[PDB]
RNA sequence: GGAGAACGUACUGGUGCGUCAGAGGUGAAAUUCUUAGACCGCACCAAGACGAACUACAGCGAAGGCAUUCUUCAAGGAUACCUUCCUCAAUCAAGAACCAAAGUGUGGGGAUCAAAGAUGAUUAGAGACCAUUGUAGUCCACACUGCAAACCAUGACACCC
RNA sequence: GUGCCUAUUCUAUCACCCCCGGUUCCCUCUUUUGAGGUUCUUCCGGGGUUUUUUACGGGAAUAUCCUCAGCACGUUUCUUACUUCUUCACGCGAAAGCUUGGAGGUUACAGUCUCAGGGGGGAGUACGUUCGCAAGAGUGAAACUUAAAGAAAUUGACGGA
């Protein structure tokens, strides 16, 4: 079945469900966030998908770990978004 | 003409290229585990009153088994099955659809 | 000829201390005569007494296990024994088995304080939890390896450094079973946990000194 | 009484074990103390009959179980653990026919029961 | 996948006793073992093996093929990312690289299962089924091979239902 | 929402020192030759230190595993397998039967690439020929011969089913 809707337009369900490279157009699924080391009054741009690290440079150390999916934020590092 | 698709073997779709043959403990030509039916069961012991005799003489208690019992890992295939009035052409469709 | 009771005489097998039944069992041996004396070949015999039966006078579910005892001295009819293993049989495992589930088995070797060298074997089975809706609810290789890794650590660590009769006291009351349980629960849980076999690998034989300490007093 | 040591022969439990072995051509009764280093006695259905088509049978077993009980009593093995075994690392862990007849028979023939075992061994082929 | 180690445990063979009038095998028994002493029981060893139920239309693997552990080694996949890189491709004669069983040579290798054979028995015949063993093989080191109802009897790759 | 951290010590505490166990003139009980309990008075004992006992987590340390990293469930996606397979698809098919993205979407005949195939038998064989130690593989006929051979279903017949 396929009537009421539009394939062209999704709506209120209908984006949430499409998967990544079959989102009608793919789009960077991951994103960036802003994170703060309580280590300092200064903060950092971050990948929600990172494969490596963030160092705080209010003190050289790393606030997250490489792990496959969303990277592991940790340690009371606080973040917000774009 | 051909009679039963998977022809016992439960591996065509999947990944188990070739799989465990066994002597079948009752006839004993060597065969793969999924062309033999299994119904590994525990097993009961004594008749009623021989047990009653043994029950009174049950100076035997608990441990997770208050009087114990056997266990037969039973695996039948054509060779033995047959004679043992065990496994054959049912009616059609059940030759494809599993127990409950 | 002589025929058997005429042949054999009768001897009282006795435990070590931490044993509730201590003159616990008996055994018969052939009538001693020139050169041929009874006590010897009995040291080389291994006695199974039920763990419940020995250390409990009653209801206790550890009767599933029996302890191998090899004879260390004969004094009179009676002969004062040591610990060699506490094992079990087939039945337990199989009622306890469930198939379309999962296995974790493990063994460690630890040398006692005693130098009774022991290998110790363990077991436990999956679950679908309360309601792990999942079809048959297993565990990864990582999991199994990791659990073993914790299991093994304790057992050797805890068992290496201990007095044998006391290894027994813990093995009796299965505080050890539970101990494993302590480590095991936050992980993938299974149900169970048992010491399914325990093997005497190595023994440093006797000392009356050691004996009294082990034996205590009858 | 051939009770010739620290009886009182049924007053207290006095355990040996009967290693019961039923092949498919005979059935073996092997009475121990607590390890057969020193074996007491061993009685067969074949010992008790001859037929070449019988001898691991409940009949024979039932018969066998009697003699054993008599000797057993005679020595005073008040109680008795049974370690039944099949033929071995082969057969489906189910011993020869007689095993029940004999077993039942020992209790029937004077044993207070306690502690039964299947002891046939585990193969790698 | 490959190198390790550790073992569980059995099969045996063996020991070590214990005893003992029978064993043992079987369609039917028969060939087997027998009171040196058979079996048997238990202890223990030796040995070579095998990873037992677990564990299943369930995983991994090009395929063949693949199940203790740890110890490793180097490998693979998938999944993840806003990573870079710009067709890189596709499928493919020749041509290469694999291919279970088994065989085959050079060496292990010995335990078992058992082709050869041998025995029974059976038969009408029967050197066949059946039994009782038992020689080659078997496992393996090492080579080599190319044949396997080597079956999702279903080329691949594609895009859909 | 759900289960899930081994064992000691300080503090409001100068605390039974803490924990743990127990008692006839301890405490409670229309019981009374009786029951229960004490980190309730109150006494005594054991343990802490042997707790590496088996028994920790307000604040904190220790011993210390080492996700006592969160793990493990339930509930929710989605990539890839494997589905199975409910169940559906016409469709396709001679059927038998045919999924992931079947043997579907094709004589309404046409995505690519490729292999193979092309009555039957003779023969997959032949001194035909080439690999191959060696099996034998690879490659591969005509003569001669013949009217079928095949396939699925169907019903029937039959069975030492």
């Amino acid at each position: 079945g396929f009537f009421d809707s539009d394939l062209s337009y999704p709506t209120v369900r209908t984006e949430r469900m499409k998967h990544k490279r079959r989102r009608l157009v793919q789009g960077p699924n991951s994103y960036f966030m802003d994170v703060k080391c309580p280590g300092c009054k200064n903060i950092t741009v971050v990948y929600s998908h990172a494969t490596s690290e963030v160092k705080c440079n209010g003190c050289a150390t790393l606030l997250c770990r490489p792990t496959g999916g969303k990277a592991m934020l940790v340690t009371g590092c606080g973040f917000r978004k774009k | 003409t051909t009679k039963r698709r998977n022809h016992g073997r439960a591996k065509p779709p999947c990944s188990r290229g070739r799989v465990r043959p066994v002597h079948c403990f009752n006839c004993s030509r060597l065969v793969p585990k999924d062309k033999s039916v299994g119904r590994f069961v525990v097993r009961r012991m004594l008749d009623q009153a021989s047990a009653r005799d043994v029950a009174e003489a049950s100076l035997i208690y608990g441990s997770g088994f208050p009087m114990p019992k056997l266990y037969m890992k039973q695996r039948y295939c054509i060779a033995c099955a047959i004679h043992s009035r065990t496994v054959r052409a049912r009616p059609v469709e059940d030759r494809k659809r599993r127990y409950t | 000829a002589q025929e058997a009771m005429s042949r054999k005489e009768w001897y009282d097998v006795v435990a070590p201390k931490n044993f509730e039944v201590r003159q616990f069992a008996k055994t018969i041996c052939n009538k001693t005569q020139g050169t041929k004396i009874a006590a010897d070949f009995l040291r080389g015999r291994v006695y199974e007494g039920n763990l419940a039966d020995l250390n409990k006078t009653q209801n206790e579910d550890d009767a599933y296990r029996k302890v191998k005892f090899t004879v260390q001295e004969v004094q009179g009819r009676n002969l004062l024994t040591q610990f060699h293993g506490m094992d079990m049989t087939s039945d337990r495992v199989y009622y306890l088995l469930r198939k379309w589930c999962t296995t974790i088995e493990a063994t460690v070797e630890a040398k006692t304080a005693d130098g009774y060298g022991l290998r110790l074997f363990l077991i436990a089975f999956t679950k679908k939890q309360e309601n792990q809706l999942s079809k048959n609810c297993y565990a990864k290789t990582r999991l199994v390896k990791w659990v073993r890794m914790r299991a093994t650590n304790i057992i050797r660590r805890r068992l290496a450094k201990l007095d044998i009769n006391d290894a027994v006291s813990l093995l009796t009351r299965n505080i050890l079973r539970d101990r494993l349980a302590k480590r095991c629960n936050p992980i993938i849980p299974l149900r169970d946990l048992r010491i399914r076999k325990v093997k005497v690998i190595r023994t440093p034989k006797f000392d009356a000194q050691a004996l009294i300490a082990a034996h205590g007093e009858v | 009484v051939k009770y010739y040591g620290s009886s009182a022969g049924k007053d207290q439990l006095v355990y040996g074990v009967v290693h019961i072995y039923a092949s498919f051509n005979d059935t073996f009764v092997h009475v121990t103390d607590m390890s057969g280093r020193e074996t007491f006695c061993k009685v067969t259905g074949g010992m008790k009959v001859k037929a070449d088509r019988d001898e691991s049978s409940p009949y024979a077993a039932m018969m066998a179980a009697q003699d054993v009980v008599a000797r057993c009593k005679e020595c005073g093995i008040n109680a008795l653990h049974v370690k039944m075994r099949a033929t071995g690392g082969v057969g489906t862990k189910s011993p020869g026919p007689g095993a029940q007849a004999a077993l039942r028979a020992l209790a029937r023939a004077g044993m207070k029961i306690g502690r039964i075992e299947d002891v046939t061994p585990v193969p790698t082929d």
